[PDB]
Parts: structure tokens; C-alpha cells; sequence
């Protein structure tokens, strides 16, 4: 069960993402 | 104007009085106007609620 961290109104008509990693281990991605 | 069960930041100038427990009142939280018994209690509210 995940609580909340964040709320931005910040107004984004969003449709793309990625990660970021860091360098000089596995992720997982999900729609609702 | 958003209205949420989530905690408030704009308010009206209203004071606060100070919190009186164990006795029947006339409260009133951020506009949550009500009646009833405040009394400390046992449930752990998650600290977004
Ligand atoms: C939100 O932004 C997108 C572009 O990122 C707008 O365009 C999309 O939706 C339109 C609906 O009429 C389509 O005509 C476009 O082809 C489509 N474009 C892409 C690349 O998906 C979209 O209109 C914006 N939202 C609103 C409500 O206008």
C-alpha cells in the first residue's frame, strides 16, 4: 500500500516519460 | 476555491480559540463547522491525513 509524497497543480498536459540513472539493478513499468 | 478533506492553507481571518477536551462544544476545524465530545484518541491517522 503506497501513502501519498506530492500534489503539483502545476497544469502539464502530459502523454510521454523515462527514467534517469546514474552513473560515473532493474525497473518496472505499470498504466492505470 | 478548492474544497478537500486534505489540510488547508487559505483561511479567513477567523481566531482560534484555544482546544477544551472531554466536554460537549460547538467546534469548528478549518470550516469544519460541527457539535460533540474532542477527546484524545488511539487512532494513528497516517501523517497525510
Ligand atoms: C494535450 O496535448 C496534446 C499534444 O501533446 C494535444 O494533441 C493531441 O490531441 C488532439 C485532440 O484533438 C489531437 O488532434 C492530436 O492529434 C493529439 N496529438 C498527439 C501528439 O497526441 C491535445 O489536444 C491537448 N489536450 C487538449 C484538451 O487540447
Amino acid at each position: 500500500a503506497l501513502e501519498p509524497l506530492v500534489d503539483l497543480p502545476i497544469g502539464i498536459n502530459i502523454t510521454r516519460f523515462q527514467t534517469l540513472l546514474a552513473l560515473h539493478a532493474a525497473y518496472y513499468v505499470g498504466y492505470l | 476555491f478548492e474544497l478537500l478533506h486534505a489540510p488547508a492553507t487559505v483561511c479567513g481571518p477567523k481566531k482560534s480559540t484555544n482546544l477544551v477536551k472531554n466536554k460537549c462544544v460547538n467546534f469548528n476545524f478549518n470550516g469544519l463547522t460541527g457539535t460533540g465530545v474532542l477527546t484524545e484518541s488511539n487512532k494513528k491517522f497516517l501523517p497525510f491525513q
